[PDB]
Order: C-alpha cells, then structure tokens, then sequence
C-alpha cells in the first residue's frame, strides 16, 4: 500500500 | 552485522546528539485568545512539520538504518506521539507550569481548557516535565530515552537486533551516569527512575491518541494525510 | 519499616504476599459466546480484585500512604496488575493465555469477542518475551509491586512527602532487582541491561492496559456483559 | 466511600 511514511523514510536526509 | 554495536558509549552519545531535530516555530499571529479550532490547528500544523524531521532523526539513530522498511514503519507508527511528547516535555523542563510547544508557542494549563478534554493531558505533560526538572535530566540522557522509545514501543507488536541496540543504549545511559559521578547504586536507581517515566509517556500517548481520533471524528481540525496515516495505525 | 528492609527480606515479603491462583466458573460443556466469555473473564477478574486489594496492603510501603492515595494507585494500576499476573501464569504455555488453570484460551478463542484478539496477541507476545528472558518469580513480584507504586504516581492531586516516600520505596525495589541479578551471577553490565529490559516491558503492559480499558468500556456500553459493582467503579476511575 | 475505599479500610 502507498504510505507517505514510506516516501519519507526512503528519501530521508 | 550492524555498525551500531561497535560504537563506544561516547560515540553513541555523539551520534544521538548530532541527530537531534531542529526546534520548530508556530505561526506568528498574536491573536488571543485561542479558539478550540485555532489551538488544534496550531498544534496539528506544528506536529505535522515535526514529523518530517522526526523521520530524519530516526534514520540517524544507530541501528535504525539496519531495519527493513516495514520494521522502521511499524516502530514510527507505534511511537510517534510518544516521541513528540517526550520532546515537548524536554523543551518545557525549564518552564515550570508551561508547555513550550514552540519558542513562540508557550502555553499554560488554562489554555489547555481551550480544547475540550485536553487540560487533563496538559496536566500529565506538565507533571512529567516537572519530574524531569526535579531529576535534573541531562540532554545526553534525554536523547538516549527518546531513542529507547523509538526502538522499544513497537518491538512487542511485530527482534534480536533491536534488543541488542536497546542494550547498547542502556550501557550508554549508565556510562553517562558514571561519568556524572553517580555511585553504582545511584546509577541503577536513576536508570530505573528514567525508564519508569517511559511508562507514563506511553499512557499520555494513548490518551492523546484517543483525543486525536475523537477530534478527527468531530471534524474540529483538518488533519494532514500523513497525520491521518499515523493516527490510522493505532486502529 | 519498608525502607529498613534488606533485599532478601523485601523478596521474602513480596513472595509471601502472592495472591492465590483462582479458578474460573468455565463449564466446558457450554458452547462459547461473546457474552459468556466476557462473563467468565469479568467474573474471574472480579474475584481476583478482592485478593489484589489485600495483596497491595502487604506491599512494603503501601499502607504508609493515605487511604485516598491507596485508592488512586489501585484505580490506575488494577488492569496492569491483572495482566502481568496473567502473562506470568501463561509463560510455560506458548500460544495460550492461562486465565485460570481450567481456563486456558488461545487467540482463536479470543476471536469469540469482537476486538479482543488484538489484545490477546499483545498479551501472548509479552508472555513470549518473559519466556525468552527466563523471568524469575522473584523478578516478577518486584515488577508487579513496581506497577502498583508507579502507574498512578504522576496523577495524584501539600504533602508530597507521600510521593517522595513512594519514590524511595521504588528505589529499594530497584536495589532488590539488582541484588537478585548479582546473586544469579550476572556481571554489572548484564545487571543494568536486564534491569532495563524488565522495566521496558512495563511500558508495553501500560499499553495493553490502556487498550484493554477502552475495550472494556465498549463492552459496558454495548451491554454485552454486566460488569460487577467494583469493576464498574474501577473502570469509571479512568474516565 | 466507594467500594475500593471500604475494602482498603476493611
Ligand atoms: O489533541 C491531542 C492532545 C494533544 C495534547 C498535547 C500534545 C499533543 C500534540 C503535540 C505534542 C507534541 C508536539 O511537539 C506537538 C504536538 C499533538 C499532536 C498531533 C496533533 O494533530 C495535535 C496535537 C496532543
Ligand atoms: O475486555 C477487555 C480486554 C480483556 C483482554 C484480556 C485481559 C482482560 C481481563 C483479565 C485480565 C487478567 C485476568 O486475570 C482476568 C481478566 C478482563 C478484566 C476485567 C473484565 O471485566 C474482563 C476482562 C481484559
């Protein structure tokens, strides 16, 4: 499923 | 094998300090007093922005990076409000009777009454802050506690790696206390005292989560999609 | 008196105070329903509460408190205490919760009650953790006493040497835990690590009690099970 | 004078 948390964790800086 | 286990105590302290998220501001509108809608609006907007930085922080907690995405997501979904709350309590330590949500958003318990059913939670938060203040909680101890929440709160609702990292953080907390000049007895007593406070922080998060859901259903504030998703994790 | 106790005396006092293991009224011939299972758990919990109250009075330092402070701590901690007791009894029964010796339930039976299986799963996981840790009886009674004294200590509402007294007793129980571990041959490092491991479980027990209390409240509302007079008052204390 | 209080007294 799509989660914003997925994107945030993957693009964490 | 995880790089985190090789870290010395001093290295653990350094890494955690360097990972600390920034202190965010609220809106600069000075219109007072707050309505229930205005207040929940400001807290929600602030929490939403804090969440983004929390993820960056979590990724820099030694050991967190070694976890699968799934496990990282589970821990953050479980612990996010605990983590916001321990941060809040820490920021408020030197402001007895007040909650420093932001440097330009310092609130007392009477302003908690602005929102139905929030003053009870405000009171718990204040009590915790007062406890940290009387214990003279140190910044170094704080970041250890906050990392412990991240790793521990969701760990029973999935393993060995996480527990080894948790053990390393315990070692670090003890090292800090020994370095501060505490006797061995004082060290284990203080360790206990701090870790028991995490049980209260869990309680506050659970109370808060029900309050939020209640606010979602009542449509008092539009919650952000991210917040909706973090909230929805608690079913 | 509580602070003049040696570690061994603290342990012997707590062990002696242990409540007995009660039986349920489970009739194995009676097919389960949501109502009867909730009925069984409520009936059991209600009888356990009477034993818990008299147990608490034997916890060193507890009777030094005002009656109103005693009432508050038990109101806050009663389900946590039932649950850690439950998790302890279930240690040697993987995949099952031993509510009573004649009432051993698995997660499948938990699904008899809407929304309860999620809580069963958390309890089972805690039992698994205890088993993996090889939790000792002496550590368990310390932990249960910690819950009683800690869980309400920041929601009281002058004195405050009453709270300071509670914190000193709490410290003595920490001393006792470390003593047990040192006696078991653990290194200093191992002692602090285990102490932390044990106290961090109390966060999960708080979590389960919170979720449990909400579920219980929804049961009272839905008129599924009639709660006892004591349980009603203990539940209303969280609202 | 709730039940818990009484039992704590008893
Ligand atoms: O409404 C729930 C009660 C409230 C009590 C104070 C702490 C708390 C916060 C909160 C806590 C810490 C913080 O830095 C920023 C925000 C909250 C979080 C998300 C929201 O959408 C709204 C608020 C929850
Ligand atoms: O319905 C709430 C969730 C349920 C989940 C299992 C544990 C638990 C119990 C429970 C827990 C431990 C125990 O020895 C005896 C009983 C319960 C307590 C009071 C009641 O009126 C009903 C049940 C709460």
């Amino acid at each position: 499923k799509h989660k914003i948390l997925h994107r945030l964790l993957q693009d964490s800086s | 094998n995880s790089l985190a286990l090789s870290l010395t105590a001093d290295q653990m302290v350094s890494a955690l300090l360097d990972a600390e998220p920034p202190i965010l501001y609220s809106e600069y509108d000075p219109t007072r007093p707050f309505s229930e809608a205005s207040m929940m609006g400001l807290l929600t907007n602030l929490a939403d922005r804090e969440l983004v930085h929390m993820i960056n922080w979590a990724k820099r907690v030694p050991g967190f990076v070694d976890l699968t995405l799934h496990d990282q997501v589970h821990l953050l979904e479980c612990a996010w409000l605990e983590i916001l709350m321990i941060g809040l309590v820490w920021r408020s330590m030197e402001h007895p009777g007040k909650l420093l949500f932001a440097p330009n958003l310092l609130l007392d318990r009477n302003q908690g009454k602005c929102v139905e059913g929030m003053v009870e939670i405000f009171d718990m938060l204040l009590a915790t802050s007062s406890r940290f203040r009387m214990m003279n909680l140190q910044g170094e101890e704080f970041v250890c506690l906050k990392s412990i929440i991240l790793l521990n709160s969701g760990v029973y609702t999935f393993k060995d790696h996480i527990h080894r990292v948790l053990d390393k953080i315990t070692d670090t907390l003890i090292h800090l206390m020994a370095k501060a000049g505490l006797t061995l007895q004082q060290q284990h007593q203080r360790l206990a005292q701090l870790l028991l406070i995490l049980s209260h922080i869990r309680h506050m998060s659970n109370k808060g989560m029900e309050h939020l859901y209640s606010m979602k259903c009542k449509n008092v504030v539009p919650l952000s999609d991210l917040l909706l998703e973090m909230l929805d994790a608690h079913r």
